[PDB]
């Protein structure tokens, strides 16, 4: 029941390291993915790794999305929801236009570009979770 | 890298059905999201599908009428077109890319030769 | 004084793992937060976790902020300052306008939008501290 | 000998899987690798990889006409820095309200998704995932 | 985890003072940033305060005249309005949310009933 | 922190060559990317060429490519700008700068500066 300086081993229990730790190989944390159409044609693709969620914005705006409006087709599932509001900045293909989508703690995302009915939204980044 | 060959195009009466197929020459096919595009104007996406086929996305005008699916064991992607409309006449192209949530021709990396689809009124 | 394969335990000393490490539960690092009004009404809220800082832009532009100007109300404290200059891209609510704010190693943030005197700037992301 | 102790500076080999929660009170350091190159049209991309995340920084100046939707052909991102999924790296042009994005696909052949542009200072830092 | 009961606006002549109060039934009040908003069609922030009272933020037009404060032991937030001006006339609302740095109505989660404040002469 | 001292400025005629040098007072020179800037339109200082810490990467303004070469000798704490086939447009005050990254092109992205050396073409 002891951890050794060699060999592949499984270790249970809450381990607190009070010093500095170096990992020369890979460090793998739990992961889960999800993607869905938030609304108005916009797709959000997520992957959680530990307390960070990696996002990419996709799809094509294909119906009228009002400024400040809720995207009601799909919510971000609870396990991917942040503790507080996150603003994901993106860019529209082919021009200089930017927008942002907010993800509140409820997962009902909101559009913060102006009213729009066309265009191709994109953007990759991260936001935090508990 | 994928070589893509479309088949299944032809003539169809309005309200009829047609199934397109796009076969890939490599088993690396399963590492790509696939898209069906059409060119009557510029080339526009019609439907996309993720690597495993778990996610799909369709252009509004084809929703409920078209179905995209894939058979990774056969290295093939399909587009089942039902209740066809004159709207649908174009040369249809299959494309391979990194993600189904990307929708522009520029966001896809490999293309088939295309197949003609004609719907009469 | 040995680490076991079960039990809640504290481990002191610098530990170097030469192989791969997997953590199935959570992996918690020390965290510290700070927020302040950089200048011109713009607030920056930060949370440091290891070598990454999570940021959120808040407030409302309330006075003339010249293009390329230093934000002189508050500097980012030294413990949240990056080793290399970071450019945080944000978006103004209600339209297609984007800006960026640089955070240099001094913590004296700089505005890279055009001269502006109104609007609601938002954006969430990360930057490294090296 | 060969056991890990609750004190002391030590080296631990082998794949260690922690099934519970882990807390690190000090620093947690993973190796880093870097790369930079001029993608095309004067635009520089600088990358730092640490674990499964790449931190990017956009540099240089646009010094030739970069067509809308075009491939940046001077340098591709090396395979070790390429993502599995195509990523859209948002940036901003100094001095105005203009944003753009550059895609980094799995091939590393980056693409400019702003409009046709021939001048300006592009900037932006952020991250994308790698595996 | 908050129900907000606001009190008590009224009539004040220019240069006068008025104190607004906003109380929550629940001791979870200390878990929320509080904001005062006012509406003369659309509600604008006036002042915000963090959970512990460590940070406050004001609109430029009220700076040096208004003070936002909180008494977590009494589950109450206050707005002390001094040197009042006719442009301060509106129905004032207190709101609870997660972060004081937010300035828009949709960035707050719980709202009071609203209290009328009128400044004359 | 670094102190930078330029040298080598002077008169050269069109088509000629001139080499500028910029010496740092400390061995910490190798921790910095170096840049050469000039006031050619004037008064804005525009970048001319930059070089990374180890000399592995260089970046040039298009108008000077194939004419100018930036180089460094970390053993001598010095950066150089070799200017060949000099043109009237090259007449300017040139400045040496030290910063953290060669990919930066703006004055405020650099941290330390030399005094500026006049170069006069014809």
């Amino acid at each position: 029941n002891v951890v050794h300086k060699t060999g592949d081993e499984t270790i249970a229990g809450k381990k607190t390291f009070t010093g500095n730790v170096e990992v020369n190989g890979s460090l793998t944390l739990p992961t889960k993915s999800w993607s869905g159409e938030l609304g108005g044609g916009i797709i959000l693709s997520l992957r959680k790794k530990g307390t960070t969620v990696e996002y990419s914005i996709g799809g094509e705006i294909s119906s009228s999305i009002l400024a400040n409006s809720n995207l009601v087709n799909r919510s971000v599932p609870n396990e991917f929801c942040p503790r507080n509001r996150c603003s994901l900045v993106g860019h529209m293909v082919g021009g200089w236009n930017a927008f942002h989508i907010d993800i509140p703690s409820s997962g009902v995302c909101q559009w913060f570009g102006p009213t729009a009915s066309s265009g191709t939204p994109r953007g990759t980044g991260t936001y935090p979770i508990d | 890298q994928v070589q893509l060959v479309e088949s299944g195009g032809g003539l169809v009466q309005a309200g009829g059905s047609l199934r397109l197929s796009c076969a890939a020459s490599e088993s690396t096919f399963s590492n790509y999201a696939m898209g069906w595009f059409r060119q009557a104007p510029e080339r526009e996406f019609v439907a996309t599908i993720s690597q495993t086929g778990s996610h799909t996305y369709y252009r509004n005008s084809v929703k409920g009428r078209f179905t995209i699916s894939r058979d990774n064991a056969k290295n093939t992607v399909y587009l089942q077109m039902n209740n066809m409309k004159p709207e649908d006449t174009a040369v249809y192209y299959c494309a391979a890319g990194d993600n189904y949530y990307y929708t522009r021709t520029y966001e896809y990396d490999y293309w088939g030769q295309g197949t003609q689809v004609t719907v009469s009124s």
